[PDB]
């Protein structure tokens, strides 16, 4: 099943950063999140 | 040993070093531009730092 989750980003358990500007998409382990 | 003043703690263990697993701007380590080494370090997960 699909489900939304929530997420902040924190400390060495959330650690968001921009797309790869080399590959174009998320790079190894990393998985994409939005933001309004 | 004050008149040898040997500074320990400078060789590196390996690449599991904790000092080379985060980036510092007093130690200094490269590679190669283009070469194996390069997309060594490229494709690992772990070594993305």
């Amino acid at each position: 099943d699909h489900l939304s989750i929530v997420t902040l980003e924190e400390a060495p358990f959330v650690i968001v950063e921009s797309v790869d500007p080399l590959s174009g998409t998320c790079m190894r382990n990393t998985v994409p999140c939005q933001k309004r | 040993a004050f008149l040898v003043l040997d500074r320990p703690e400078e060789r590196i263990t390996g690449i599991n070093d904790p000092r080379l697993r985060n980036p510092s701007d007093k130690f200094i380590y490269a590679t190669v531009k283009q070469s194996s080494v390069d997309i060594y370090f490229r494709r690992q997960v772990e070594l993305s730092t």
